[PDB]
């Protein structure tokens, strides 16, 4: 349950 | 530091180096996201939730005849800083583990039977590829090795990760 996710960070 | 003198044995950027990585718990844990040229990433960050200890490991890499193999991971995370909120046991770092077996299909090697290469961090050395991903960069050896291949994996004990990409070799006589 991934608080953030990098693509940038984002929800 | 080119491919004249580098084998390569695991390219995870390449086209048969993204299929076999297994994810302990196989979700909630560390999770593939394409980032794109598509890129296979693993990523994990349960900053929130206590007690957090997840797997990720790749299928069995030969050795070939390498006594001696290197490690290259280029990834990203989070400071603690950076999340307000967060567990007070919020980490920046990750475990670099391997797993010597003559055994291609291995479906049971546990957590001891893992050896701790080095805890990887984001320091000062890094790489830069519409726009620009700034990616820390770090290399472990390991060594010398006897069995026919060996598994690498990467441990979560509560961090913001993002694994963009890892690249095995060793070098010619
Ligand atoms: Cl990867």
């Amino acid at each position: 349950x991934p608080y953030l996710v990098y693509r940038e960070w984002s929800p | 530091g080119s491919h004249m003198n580098e084998v390569t044995l695991l390219d995870s950027r390449s086209v048969q180096g993204e299929l076999g990585w297994i994810a302990s718990p196989l979700e909630g844990g560390w999770e593939e996201v394409s980032i794109m040229t598509p890129i296979r990433t693993y990523q994990v960050c349960n900053v929130m939730e206590p007690s957090q200890n997840n797997w990720l490991r790749t299928d069995w890499i030969t050795r070939e005849g390498a006594q001696r193999v290197y490690i290259e991971i280029k990834f990203t995370l989070r400071d603690c800083n950076s999340l307000p909120g967060v567990m007070g046991t919020c980490k920046e770092t990750f475990n670099l583990y391997y797993y010597e077996s003559d055994n291609d299909k291995e479906r049971f090697i546990r957590e001891n039977q893992f050896v701790k290469i080095d805890t990887i961090a984001a320091d000062e050395s890094f790489t830069q590829v519409d726009r620009i991903m700034k990616l820390n960069t770090e290399i472990r050896d390991v060594g010398p090795l006897s069995k026919k291949g060996f598994y690498l994996a990467f441990q979560d004990v509560g961090a913001c990760i993002a694994l963009v990409s890892v690249r095995v070799f060793y070098k010619k006589a």
